[PDB]
C-alpha cells in the first residue's frame, strides 16, 4: 500500500493509474512478444456453465475442481489438489498482473527521466 | 418449603478486596458499614473467578491433548 | 402407531405433491424449468452416448 | 481490539472515578439518534396532523 | 424456577440483611426494632437499609413508601403485600 | 433431583453439565489446533507475495536509453 | 353531563375565567387559555406541554397505562403525548448539543466517504485479462459482427 | 336484470307480512339467497358485456359492485338488529324496508344502461340513506350530517343532470353501448371545460374527493351502522363506477382537466391520512381513512390507464368490505361501552382475545397486506401512478407508512396496553358480532384465491 | 464549573434544576395546598364511582368528553378569519397543491417532450 | 402435453454418473426409495383415475371466431357493424396479449435453462421478445383504459402519416 | 452500498461499546454483522456475503441463546452490571458463550472465519473506498472490545446479582 | 412536587430522594462491589458534612448544587430495576391481569369447573356489598366540608366493619397471575 502514498501524496504522473494502464505499446520493449495461451476451448467453458468472470486464461483448472467435485461427492474433502492447482494458476495470473503493473510503473519512470534529460540537454 | 440461611456469622470480609476497601476507608476517617452484606460475594466457590485468557483457554489442556493423540495417529497410519 | 407422524405429515403430502407435480405440473409448459446440467470434458452424454472430447494438453506449471 | 479492551476492563477494578466524556455519552445514547429523531420527527407530524390539517 | 416467597422466609431474610450491617448490633434486633427511637439510626442509614432491601429483593421500594418502613416488620410486610405471598 | 436454590453461596451443579461444558471446549480447541495444523494457509498466507522492486528490466523489457 | 360543563368561548372577563376555571377543576391562578386569535381552542387550558412519560409512575393513577387521573383536565395533545408516542422527558445531554453532535458527526463521515471515493484505495495490478477478445460472445455481442483483436501478451 | 330487481322488491312483502319476533330472520334468510343467486352475472366475456336488455346491462366492473351489494343488505340486517330491538315493531320494519329500497335502487343504478336513468337512480339512493341517518342516527348532529349529505350531492349532481341532457340533445342518446362507439372528442374550450366539470364534480363529491369530503365524517360518523356500513362500502363507490362510465365521454380534454383534482387526491391521501394519526373518535378515523382511500381511487380513474383502473375496481370492493368491517368493529365496542371515543376502552385483547383476532385482520387488510385484494388494488394503482409521472411514489410512498401508522395505532389504542378498570360491562363476543366479523372478513380473504373477479371490464 | 442544562420544546427542564421547585413562601403552599384538595375531590368522586357493586358500566369522565368536544366541535364556533389564520390557511392548504401541480406538470412535460421527440428509452415499456 | 413447436425445449444432454470416490451417496439410495415409496404407488393411482376416465370418453372444443370486417371498412356511427369489428379487435387484442406472456415465458424458460451462459445463449429468445414487444407497443400502447378500435386505427394512421413524412424527407 | 454498510457497522459496534443490557449489545452486534455484509455486497462479493449471512445465523442465535439462558437464570435480569461470577455457576452457557464470541470475533477455523476473515481479505484487496475499509477495519477491532465486554461483565469477575440463587 | 398524602415534598425528602438517586447512578457508573462500596461511603462522607446545617437557606441551596452535580455526574444508562418504570421486564404482565368482574361473565358449564371457588366468590361479593352502605356512610361522616384534604382514607373504625373503598384493593390481580 506504499504505491497509494506514492500516488496520493506524491507525484501522479509517474504513477500509473488503475483505470487506464498500459497506455504503452505491448511490444515496446520486447522482442517477439508471444501470447498468452487458452487451454480451455470455449464450447468446454461455455458448457461447464462458468461465471464469465471465472472464465479467464485458467479456466481449465477450475474445469478440472469441478469436474473433481462433481465426482468426489459426498467426500467433499478429496479433491485439495485439483483445487490447489487452480489456485496457484490464479496466484499465477495475479504475479502477472503485477508485473504489468511493475513494468508500466518503470516505463513511466523511464519517461520521466526522459523528460527531465530532454529539458536539460536542450 | 423451609429454607435455611445460613450463619451471618461467617461472612468476614478479610482475605477479600472489601478489607483493601475498609483500610483505605479507615486511612481518612471512615468505616463500611456493609462489608458483611458484600462479603459473600468474595467469599465461597464465587472467590477466585479465571481470568480472561483462562476463560478462552477453558478445555485447552484435553483439547491439546487429543490434538497430539490424533496427530501421532495420522502420523503412524500413513505408514 | 409409532411413527405416524412420519406417514399423515411427510409421505401423504410426498405422494400428493408428486402427484400434483407429475400429472398437472409438468403436464404443462415451462411450469418446472431445470437448468440444464454441467457438461465437462470428459463426459459420456445419457442421451445420445456422445463422449466429450477431453481437454488440450496442460502447460505443466508445477 | 481484545487488548485494549482488556485494559479498558481491568481498569473498571481500578478506584478512579472519572466523569464521563462526550465520547461515552455519544457512544451510549445510541448517537444521540432514536432521542432526537423520535422526538423530533413525530412532533413535526402529529402537530401538521392536528393543528395544520385536522384543525 | 422462580421459588414462591413465605412471610417466615421474607422475614429472615430482611433480619439477616440487618444482622450483616455495622451499625446494628445483632442482639438488640427484633421484629419492631424502631430504626430511628430502638435503633438509633439516621435517616441517611434507613435510606440505605431500604435500598440493600431493593438489592436484596431485586425490586425497587418507591421512596413514597421507603420513607415510611421503620421497623422490620413494616418492610416485610411491605414486601409480603407487593409480592402477594401466603396465596 | 432438579437444582435445589441457595442463599448468598455457590449452586449445586450437575456432573453432566460440567462434563459436557469441558468436552465442548476440548472439543473447539481440538479443532482450533487440527484445522492450524493442516491448513495453516488460511491464516498465515497460502502463496509467497512477491516483490516488484527485484524485478529485472530485462524480463519487463526496459530498454536502457 | 349538560351544556355548562362543556367547553365554550374565550373568557374575557375574570368572572367568566373563574367560571371555566371551576368548569376544568383546575385553580383560576392555574387556568391559563390559548391566546384568542382564533383558531379554535375557546377556553380550553393550556396545559404545560409535557409528555405523559415525565408523569410520577409509581403514583396510583386512575389511569396507569396513561398515567393520568379522572377528573383531571388532559392536555389538548393528549393523544400525542401518550407514552407510546412523543416524549419530553429531561435528556442528561443539551439538545442542542445532541444535535451538533450528531450533524457533525454524520455530515463528517459523509464527507470522509467522498474523500474515500475521490481517493479510492486499490491493489499494484493491472487489468484483469480475460480471452477470446475479452469475452466478446460471452457478454453478448452479437456473432454476424466481429470485434477487433483484443490481444493480452506473456509477462 | 330483472330476476334481481323482483326478488328485492319481494324482500317487501317478506318483511311487512312476518311475525314480530320473525322479520330479522326471514329478511337474512332470503336476503343471503339474493346474495347467493347474484353470483351468476360473472357470465362475463372477454370482449362483450352481459347485455341483458334495453335497460339492464353489466359489465365486468358492475358485476363485483352487484355482487357486493346484494352480500351488504343481510350484513346489514345483522349489525343492525341489536340496537334496534327495543325499537318499535313498525319503525323496524320502515328501517329494514329503507334498506331494502337502499338495494333496490343500487342494484339497478349499476347496471344502468343508459345515463339519464343511471341518474335518476343514483340520485334515489339519497333518500333511503337520508332517512337512515337522521331517523336511525343516534346524536344531535345526524341532521346536521344529513343536511350536508344532502347538499354537497345535489350541488355538484345537478349540473350533471344539465350536462346528461346536453348530451341527450347533442349525441341522440344516452346508452352507453351507443355512446361506445359514437363518442366524439372533446377538444379545448371553456364551454368543454364546464361540460367536464358538470360531468365530474358530482363524482367528485360522491367519491369523495379532498376538499369536498366534509359531508362525510359527520355522515359516517352519525349514521347508524348499516348507514355507515352501505355509505362506506357501497355508496362512495357510484361516484367511482359513475366516473369510469363517464369519462368515456370526456376525451381528450381529461388529459389537461385532471391536473387539478389529481393534486387534491395526491396531496389529500396525505392529509386524510395524517387526520387519522390524530382521531380521538374511532368512526371518525375509519371516516376519514376512507377518504384517504378513496383519493387512490380518484388518481388512478383520473389517469385513465388499465392497470390503473384495474387497481381502482379492486380497491373499491377490497375497501368495501375493510372499511364495512371496521365500522362493525367500531359498532361493536360502542355497544358496550356507549362512547365513540378511541382512548376510552383500552386493552380489549386481554377481555375479548377472538375480536381482537378479527381487529388484527381488519387492521392488516386496512394496511393492504399482501396478497390480500387491499394490496393488490393499492399497488396496481401506484404502478400506474408510477408510470403517469415518476416522483408521485414519493406521495405514494408516504402514504404507505402513514396508513400503516392509523392502522396499527386504532389496533394498538383499542386492543393492547392495560385495560380501563372503570369499564365493567364488556360482555364476551356475542356469536351474532363475530359471524358479522367472518362474513366481512372471510370474502375478502378468499378473493384473493381469485382475484380476476374484482379487476374490471379490461382485465 | 459545571454546563448548565439548556432545556428545549422536546427536552424539558428537570423537576429538581427548576428554581421554582425549592419555593417554601405560603402563597405556593396555598397553592399545592389547593390543588391537592381539588385531586383528592375529584379522587374521591371517582372512587365512590369505581367501588361501587351496583354500578355496572363506564365511569363517565366529564374531562374526557371535555377535551373531545374541545377537538371536535367547538374548533369551528371559537373560529374568526383573521391574519393569522388566513396567512396559514392559504400557507398549508393551496401551496402544497401549488407546489405538487407545478412539480408533477413540469415533469409530465418534460416526459412527453421527451417522449413525442423519440427520446425516451421506452423500448420494453408496453404495460402502463 | 403441449406443442414442442410454440413452447421449444432443446434436447437434453446429461452426462453419465461417474463416481470417483467409493463412497455411495446417499442421493442414489433415496432415489431408488422415492421410486419404490412415492413414484409407483402414484402410477398405480393415476393408472386407476386414467382407467376411469376411460370409461367414459368425451370431448370439449376450441372456439373458432371467423373473421368480420374490421373497424375500417365500417361506415361512421354504424353500430351493427362496427360493434363486431370492435368486438373482434378485442379478442385480438387479447390473444396479442396472450401471445406476448408465450414469448415471455420463452424467454424466462431460456434464462433458467442457459443458467450461467443464458446471455451467449438466449440471444434469438431475446430478438424474438424484443420483435414482439415492439410490435405489441406500436400497436396497443398509450391507447387508454377506454381502448377502442377507433382508437388503434388512429393510432395507426398517425405512426403511417409519420413514417410517409419521415420517408419523403428521407428522398 | 459500500459507504452505507461501512457507516452503519462503525456507527453500531461503536454504540455497542458501552451498553449495558446484554440484549441491546447483542442487537448491535447483529446490526454490525448486517453492515459488513452491506459491505461485502459492495465490494462485489455476493457469495461471500450469503456465506457470511449463512454463518453468522449459527452463533448470534446462540448468542442471543446463552444471553437468554443467563436472563432466565438471574429472574429476568439483562443487565450485565448485575452479573459476574458465572464462568463456574453456568459452565454450559459459559462454554457456549464462548465459543459463540469466537466465531463472532473471527477466531480461526471456527465458523466466522470460514467467511468474514475472507470478506476483509477481499475488502482488503480491491479497488474499494478505502475510508469504507478503514471503518470495516475499526469496526472489526469494536466487535472484540464489545464481545469481551460480554464476557467480561457476564462471565468473569465477582457476582453483582441478588443473593437469592 | 407530586405525591398523594403530602401536597409537597419537604426540604429533608428531597435530601434523602437525592441522596438515594445518587447512590443509585453511583453504582451505575461504579459496577463493582468493592469500588461502589469505596466510593458510596465516600459520597456517605460528603452527606455527612453538611448534615448539621442549620441556615435553611444555605441547606437549600447546597441542596440545589448538589443536584446540579448529580446532574453533571449522572449515568446515561442508570440501572432500573426490571420491574420498575424503565425496567426490562416492567409492565410486562399486565396483558395477564383480567380483572375480577370477568369471572361474572363466565358461562355456567365454565363455572360448574370450579364449584368451590365460586361458591367461595359469592360470600365475598356479598360481604363487598353489606359493607358498601356502611363504607359510604363512614366517609361522609368524617370528610370535612368542600370534600377531603388529601387522598388517605380512614380505616374500619368499628368491629364488623370493613375499611373504605377497600374491593380494587384487595382484589386486584396478582403480580404473576
Ligand atoms: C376455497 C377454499 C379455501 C381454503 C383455504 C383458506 C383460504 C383463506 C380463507 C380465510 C383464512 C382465515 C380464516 C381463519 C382466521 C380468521 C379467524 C381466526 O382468527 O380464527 C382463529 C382460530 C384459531 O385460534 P384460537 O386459538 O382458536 O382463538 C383465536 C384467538 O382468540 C386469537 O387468535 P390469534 O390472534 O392468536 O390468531 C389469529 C392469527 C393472526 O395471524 C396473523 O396475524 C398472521 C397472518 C399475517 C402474516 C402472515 C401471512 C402473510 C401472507 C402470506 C400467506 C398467504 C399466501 C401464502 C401462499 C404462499 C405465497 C403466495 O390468524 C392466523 O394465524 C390465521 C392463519 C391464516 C391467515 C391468512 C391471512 C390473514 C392475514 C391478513 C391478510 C393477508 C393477505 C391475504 C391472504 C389471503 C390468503 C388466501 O381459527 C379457527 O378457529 C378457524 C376458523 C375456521 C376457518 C375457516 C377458513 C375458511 C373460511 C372460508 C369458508 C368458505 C370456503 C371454504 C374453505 C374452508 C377451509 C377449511
Ligand atoms: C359541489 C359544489 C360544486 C359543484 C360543481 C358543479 C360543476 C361546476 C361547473 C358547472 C357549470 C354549470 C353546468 C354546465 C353544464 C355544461 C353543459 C354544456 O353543454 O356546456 C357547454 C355550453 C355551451 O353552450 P352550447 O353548447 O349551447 O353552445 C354550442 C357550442 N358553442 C359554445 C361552441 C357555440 O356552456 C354553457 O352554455 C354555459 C356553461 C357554463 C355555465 C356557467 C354557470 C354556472 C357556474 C358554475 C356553478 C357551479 C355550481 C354552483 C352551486 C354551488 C353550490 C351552491
Ligand atoms: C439508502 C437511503 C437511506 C436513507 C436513510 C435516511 C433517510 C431516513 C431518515 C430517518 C427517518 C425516519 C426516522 C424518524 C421517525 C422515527 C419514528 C419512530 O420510530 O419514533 C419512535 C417513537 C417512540 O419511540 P422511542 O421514544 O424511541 O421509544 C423509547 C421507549 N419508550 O414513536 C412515536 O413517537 C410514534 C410516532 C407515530 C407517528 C410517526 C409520525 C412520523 C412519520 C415519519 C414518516 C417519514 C417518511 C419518509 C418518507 C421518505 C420517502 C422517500
Ligand atoms: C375547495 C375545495 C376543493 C376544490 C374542489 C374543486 C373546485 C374547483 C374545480 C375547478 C378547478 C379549476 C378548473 C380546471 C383547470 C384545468 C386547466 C385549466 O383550464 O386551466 C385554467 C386556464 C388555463 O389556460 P388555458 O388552458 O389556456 O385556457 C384556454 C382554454 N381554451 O387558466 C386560465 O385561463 C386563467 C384562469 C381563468 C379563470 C378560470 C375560472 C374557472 C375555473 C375555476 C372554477
Ligand atoms: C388575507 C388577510 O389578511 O385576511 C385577513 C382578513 C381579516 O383581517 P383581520 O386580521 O381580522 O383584520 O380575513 C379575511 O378577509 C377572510 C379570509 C380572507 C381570504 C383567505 C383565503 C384563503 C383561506 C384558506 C384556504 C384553504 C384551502
Ligand atoms: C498500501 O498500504 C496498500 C494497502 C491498502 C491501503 C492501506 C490500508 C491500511 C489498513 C490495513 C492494514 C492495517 C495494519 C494494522
Amino acid at each position: 500500500g506504499a504505491h497509494l502514498a506514492r500516488r496520493y501524496l506524491g507525484d501522479a504522473s509517474v504513477e500509473p493509474e488503475p483505470l487506464r494502464m498500459p497506455t504503452f505499446p505491448p511490444d515496446y520493449g520486447f522482442p517477439e512478444r508471444k501470447e498468452r495461451e487458452m487451454v480451455a476451448t470455449q464450447q468446454e467453458m461455455n458448457d461447464a456453465q462458468l461465471v464469465l468472470q471465472q472464465r479467464d486464461y485458467c479456466a481449465h483448472y477450475l474445469i478440472r475442481f469441478l469436474k473433481c467435485k462433481r465426482d468426489s461427492f459426498p467426500n467433499f474433502l478429496a479433491c485439495k489438489h485439483e483445487q490447489h492447482d487452480w489456485d496457484y494458476c490464479e496466484h499465477l495470473d495475479y504475479v502477472k498482473r503485477m508485473k504489468e503493473f511493475e513494468r508500466e510503473r518503470r516505463l513511466l519512470q523511464r519517461k520521466k527521466r526522459r523528460e527531465q534529460r530532454e529539458a536539460d540537454m536542450a | 418449603s423451609k429454607m435455611e440461611l445460613p450463619d451471618y456469622k461467617q461472612w468476614k470480609i478479610e482475605g477479600t478486596p472489601l478489607e483493601t476497601v475498609q483500610e483505605k476507608l479507615a486511612a481518612r476517617g471512615l468505616r463500611d458499614p456493609w462489608g458483611r452484606n458484600e462479603a459473600w460475594r468474595y467469599m465461597g466457590g464465587f472467590a477466585n473467578n479465571v481470568s480472561f485468557v483462562g476463560a478462552l483457554l477453558k478445555g485447552f489442556k484435553w483439547g491439546f491433548a487429543a490434538f497430539v493423540v490424533a496427530v501421532g495417529a495420522e502420523y503412524y497410519l500413513e505408514s | 402407531r409409532h411413527s405416524i407422524f412420519a406417514f399423515t405429515h411427510v409421505l401423504i403430502p410426498v405422494w400428493i405433491i408428486h402427484y400434483y407435480l407429475k400429472y398437472h405440473v409438468t403436464t404443462k409448459p415451462y411450469t418446472i424449468v431445470e437448468k440444464k446440467p454441467r457438461i465437462f470434458p470428459g463426459d459420456t452424454i445419457l442421451e445420445t452416448g456422445e463422449v466429450i472430447p477431453p481437454m488440450k494438453e496442460f502447460p505443466d506449471q508445477h | 481490539g481484545f487488548i485494549l479492551a482488556l485494559e479498558i476492563s481491568n481498569t473498571t477494578h481500578y478506584l478512579k472515578f472519572n466523569y464521563p466524556s462526550n465520547t461515552f455519552k455519544f457512544s451510549n445514547l445510541l448517537g444521540y439518534y432514536p432521542t432526537i429523531m423520535h422526538r423530533l420527527t413525530p412532533y413535526m407530524n402529529l402537530t401538521m396532523s392536528q393543528k395544520s390539517a385536522s384543525s | 424456577d422462580a421459588p414462591p416467597l413465605t412471610l417466615e422466609g421474607i422475614k429472615d431474610r430482611v433480619l439477616y440483611v440487618l444482622k450483616l450491617y455495622d451499625k446494628i448490633d445483632p442482639e438488640k434486633l427484633s421484629v419492631n426494632s424502631h430504626f430511628m427511637k430502638d435503633l438509633g439510626l439516621d435517616s441517611l442509614d434507613q435510606v440505605e437499609i431500604i435500598m440493600a432491601m431493593e438489592d436484596e429483593f431485586g425490586f425497587e421500594i418507591p421512596d413514597i413508601d421507603a420513607e415510611k418502613l421503620m421497623c422490620p416488620q413494616e418492610i416485610v410486610d411491605y414486601i409480603a403485600d407487593k409480592k402477594d405471598v401466603y396465596e | 433431583a432438579h437444582i435445589e436454590p441457595r442463599y448468598r453461596q455457590f449452586p449445586q451443579l450437575t456432573r453432566s453439565q460440567v462434563i459436557q461444558a469441558e468436552f465442548f471446549s476440548a472439543t473447539m480447541w481440538f479443532w482450533i489446533l487440527w484445522r492450524f495444523w493442516h491448513d495453516s494457509d488460511a491464516v498465515l498466507g497460502h502463496f509467497p507475495y512477491p516483490d516488484p522492486s527485484q524485478w529485472t528490466d530485462e524480463e519487463l523489457g526496459i530498454p536502457p536509453d | 353531563i349538560t351544556k355548562d360543563m362543556l367547553p365554550g368561548p374565550y373568557p374575557k372577563t375574570p368572572e367568566e375565567r373563574a367560571a371555566a376555571a371551576k368548569k376544568y377543576n383546575m385553580r383560576v391562578e392555574d387556568y391559563e387559555p390559548y391566546p384568542d386569535d382564533g383558531m379554535g381552542y375557546g377556553d380550553y387550558p393550556k396545559l404545560p406541554d409535557r409528555s405523559q412519560q415525565e408523569r410520577d409512575p409509581w403514583y396510583d393513577w386512575d389511569h396507569p397505562d396513561l398515567r393520568l387521573n379522572w377528573g383531571e383536565p388532559m392536555h389538548w395533545d393528549l393523544d400525542m403525548y401518550i407514552r407510546n408516542r412523543v416524549d419530553t422527558s429531561p435528556t442528561p445531554v443539551n439538545w442542542n448539543l445532541m444535535c451538533k453532535h450528531l450533524f457533525g458527526f454524520v455530515a463528517f463521515m459523509l464527507f470522509m466517504f467522498w474523500v474515500g471515493e475521490t481517493y479510492p484505495t486499490y491493489q499494484p495490478v493491472g487489468p484483469k485479462q480475460y480471452p477470446y477478445n475479452n469475452l466478446y460472445l460471452e457478454r453478448g455481442g452479437d456473432p454476424n459482427k466481429e470485434p477487433e483483436p483484443v490481444v493480452h501478451y506473456e509477462i | 336484470m330483472l330476476k334481481y330487481i323482483i326478488p328485492t322488491m319481494m324482500l317487501m312483502p317478506l318483511t311487512w307480512l312476518s311475525k314480530n319476533s320473525m322479520i330479522w330472520i326471514n329478511t337474512t334468510l332470503h336476503s343471503l339467497l339474493i346474495s347467493l343467486t347474484s353470483l351468476l352475472l360473472l357470465n362475463q366475456f372477454g370482449d362483450n358485456s352481459l347485455n341483458f336488455s334495453l335497460t339492464f346491462f353489466s359489465d365486468s366492473l358492475s358485476t363485483p359492485l352487484l355482487i357486493l351489494t346484494m352480500w351488504l343488505l343481510p350484513l346489514m340486517l345483522m349489525a343492525s338488529q341489536h340496537h334496534l330491538s327495543k325499537e318499535n315493531l313498525a319503525r323496524k320494519k320502515l328501517f329494514i324496508s329503507m334498506l331494502i329500497l337502499l338495494q333496490l335502487f343500487l342494484i339497478m343504478t349499476f347496471t344502468a344502461t343508459e345515463l339519464i336513468f343511471f341518474y335518476i337512480m343514483f340520485e334515489a339512493t339519497l333518500v333511503p340513506t337520508l332517512i337512515i341517518i337522521t331517523r336511525w342516527g343516534n346524536q344531535t348532529e345526524r341532521l346536521n350530517a344529513g343536511l350536508y349529505f344532502l347538499f354537497y350531492t345535489l350541488a355538484g349532481s345537478l349540473p350533471l343532470l344539465v350536462a346528461l341532457i346536453y348530451i341527450q340533445n347533442t349525441m341522440g342518446s344516452l346508452n352507453f353501448l351507443i355512446l361506445q362507439y359514437w363518442v366524439q372528442p372533446m377538444p379545448n374550450s371553456w364551454s368543454n371545460t364546464f361540460m367536464w366539470l358538470a360531468c365530474m364534480m358530482a363524482f367528485m363529491v360522491k367519491m369523495p374527493l379532498y376538499g369536498l369530503h366534509l359531508w362525510l365524517p359527520k355522515a359516517h360518523v352519525e349514521a347508524p351502522i348499516a348507514g355507515s356500513m352501505v355509505l362506506a362500502a357501497i355508496l362512495l363507490k357510484l361516484g367511482g363506477y359513475g366516473m369510469m362510465r363517464i369519462t368515456l365521454l370526456l376525451n381528450p380534454i381529461t388529459d389537461f382537466m385532471a391536473y387539478p383534482f389529481i393534486m387534491l387526491s395526491l396531496w389529500g391521501m396525505i392529509m386524510t391520512s395524517s387526520i387519522c394519526l390524530r382521531q380521538t373518535d374511532l368512526k371518525s378515523l375509519i371516516a376519514y381513512s376512507s377518504v384517504s382511500h378513496m383519493a387512490l381511487v380518484i388518481v388512478a380513474i383520473l389517469i385513465q390507464t388499465p392497470w390503473s383502473y384495474m387497481g381502482a375496481t379492486a380497491l373499491m370492493i377490497a375497501h368495501g368490505l375493510t372499511s364495512s368491517m371496521l365500522f362493525c368493529l367500531a359498532n361493536s365496542n360502542y355497544e358496550r361501552v356507549h362512547s365513540r371515543t378511541m382512548i376510552l376502552a383500552r386493552g380489549l385483547q386481554t377481555l375479548l382475545p377472538l375480536m381482537a383476532a378479527w381487529w388484527l385482520l381488519a387492521s392488516l387488510t386496512n394496511l393492504a397486506l399482501p396478497p390480500s385484494i387491499n394490496l393488490i388494488g393499492e399497488l396496481f394503482v401506484v404502478m400506474s401512478t408510477f408510470s403517469w409521472s415518476n416522483i408521485t411514489i414519493i406521495l405514494m410512498g408516504l402514504n404507505m407508512v402513514i396508513t400503516a401508522l392509523y392502522s396499527l395505532y386504532m389496533l394498538i389504542t383499542t386492543q393492547r396496553g392495560k385495560h380501563t378498570h372503570h369499564i365493567n360491562n364488556i360482555l364476551p363476543s356475542f356469536t351474532r358480532e363475530n359471524a358479522l366479523m367472518s362474513l366481512h372478513m372471510l370474502p375478502l380473504l378468499l378473493l384473493s384465491l381469485n382475484p380476476k373477479i374484482i379487476l374490471g371490464p379490461l382485465y | 464549573s459545571f454546563p448548565k442544562y439548556e432545556p428545549s420544546r422536546l427536552a424539558s427542564l428537570p423537576t429538581t434544576l427548576d428554581p421554582a421547585e425549592y419555593d417554601i413562601s405560603s402563597e405556593t403552599r396555598k397553592a399545592q395546598a389547593e390543588r391537592l384538595a381539588i385531586r383528592s375531590r375529584l379522587k374521591r368522586e371517582y372512587q365512590l364511582q369505581y367501588n361501587d357493586p351496583s354500578r355496572r358500566g363506564v365511569v363517565e369522565d366529564p374531562a374526557l368528553i371535555r377535551w373531545t368536544c374541545a377537538r371536535s366541535a367547538n374548533v369551528y364556533p371559537n373560529f374568526r378569519p383573521n391574519t393569522k389564520t388566513s396567512l396559514l390557511g392559504a400557507l398549508f392548504g393551496i401551496g402544497p397543491l401549488i407546489f405538487w401541480y407545478y412539480v408533477f406538470k413540469t415533469d409530465r412535460d418534460r416526459k412527453e417532450k421527451l417522449i413525442q421527440e423519440g427520446k425516451l428509452d421506452r423500448t420494453f415499456n408496453i404495460s402502463y | 402435453s403441449w406443442d414442442k413447436d410454440v413452447y421449444p425445449e432443446p434436447p437434453r444432454r446429461t452426462p453419465a454418473p461417474s463416481p470417483q470416490t467409493s463412497l455411495p451417496n446417499p442421493i442414489t439410495y433415496l432415489t431408488k426409495a422415492f421410486d419404490l415409496l412415492v413414484d409407483r404407488p402414484v402410477t398405480l393411482v393415476r393408472e386407476f383415475i386414467e382407467r376411469q376416465h376411460a370409461k367414459n370418453k368425451y370431448y370439449y372444443y376450441h372456439r373458432e371466431f371467423r373473421r368480420v370486417p374490421d373497424i375500417t371498412e365500417c361506415h361512421e356511427k354504424d353500430v351493427l357493424c362496427m360493434f363486431e369489428a370492435e368486438m373482434q379487435w378485442k379478442r385480438d387484442y387479447k390473444v396479442d396479449q396472450e401471445i406476448v406472456n408465450i414469448i415471455q415465458e420463452r424467454l424466462k424458460a431460456c434464462q433458467q435453462r442457459e443458467g450461467e451462459s443464458h446471455r451467449q445463449n438466449c440471444a434469438k429468445e431475446l430478438q424474438q421478445f424484443t420483435q414482439v414487444v415492439k410490435a405489441y407497443q406500436d400497436r396497443y400502447h398509450d391507447l387508454g383504459a377506454h381502448y377502442s378500435a377507433r382508437k388503434c386505427l388512429a393510432k395507426q394512421k398517425q405512426r403511417m402519416l409519420a413514417e410517409r413524412k419521415a420517408t419523403k424527407e428521407a428522398a | 452500498m459500500l459507504c452505507l454498510g461501512a457507516m452503519t457497522t462503525l456507527f453500531t459496534a461503536m454504540c455497542a461499546l458501552t451498553q449495558n443490557d446484554i440484549k441491546k449489545i447483542i442487537a448491535f452486534s447483529t446490526s454490525s454483522q448486517l453492515g459488513l455484509m452491506m459491505v461485502t455486497i459492495g465490494i462485489n462479493q455476493p457469495h461471500l456475503a450469503f456465506l457470511h449471512i449463512c454463518t453468522h445465523a449459527f452463533f448470534k442465535a446462540m448468542l442471543f441463546m446463552c444471553s437468554g439462558s443467563i436472563i432466565h437464570s438471574l429472574n429476568d435480569e439483562q443487565d450485565i452490571r448485575k452479573m459476574g461470577g458465572l464462568f463456574k455457576a453456568m459452565p454450559f452457557t459459559t462454554t457456549a458463550l464462548i465459543i459463540g464470541s469466537l466465531a463472532l470475533t473471527g477466531m480461526p477455523f471456527l465458523t466466522g472465519f470460514y467467511s468474514k476473515d475472507l470478506i476483509i481479505e477481499s475488502a482488503n484487496t480491491s479497488y474499494t473506498n478505502a475510508w469504507a475499509l478503514l471503518m470495516t477495519l475499526v469496526a472489526t477491532s469494536f466487535t472484540a472490545i464489545y464481545s469481551t465486554r460480554i464476557i467480561f461483565f457476564a462471565l468473569l469477575g465477582q457476582p453483582r446479582f441478588p443473593t437469592l440463587i | 412536587a407530586f405525591l398523594p398524602s403530602a401536597a409537597y415534598l419537604t426540604h429533608q425528602q428531597k435530601v434523602l430522594q437525592l441522596y438515594k438517586r445518587a447512590l443509585r447512578h453511583l453504582e451505575s457508573r461504579c459496577v463493582h462491589r468493592d469500588k461502589y462500596r469505596y466510593f458510596a461511603c465516600l459520597l456517605r462522607a460528603r452527606f455527612d458534612e453538611h448534615k448539621n446545617e442549620k441556615d435553611m437557606v444555605k441547606a437549600t441551596q447546597l441542596l440545589r448544587e448538589a443536584e446540579k452535580e448529580f446532574w453533571h455526574g449522572q449515568h446515561p444508562q442508570p440501572y432500573i430495576f426490571p420491574e420498575s418504570p424503565g425496567g426490562t421486564s416492567y409492565e410486562r404482565y399486565e396483558c395477564y391481569k383480567v380483572p375480577e368482574w370477568c369471572l361474572d361473565d363466565w358461562h355456567p358449564s365454565e363455572k360448574a369447573m370450579y364449584p368451590d371457588y365460586f361458591a367461595k366468590r359469592e360470600q365475598w361479593k356479598k360481604l363487598r356489598r353489606e359493607s358498601w352502605e356502611r363504607e359510604v356512610k363512614q366517609l361522609q361522616e368524617e370528610t370535612p366540608v368542600g370534600g377531603p384534604r388529601t387522598e388517605a382514607l380512614p380505616p374500619a373504625r368499628k368491629q364488623g366493619d370493613l375499611p373504605p373503598l377497600w374491593w380494587h384493593i384487595v382484589t386486584r390481580p396478582r403480580e404473576r397471575p
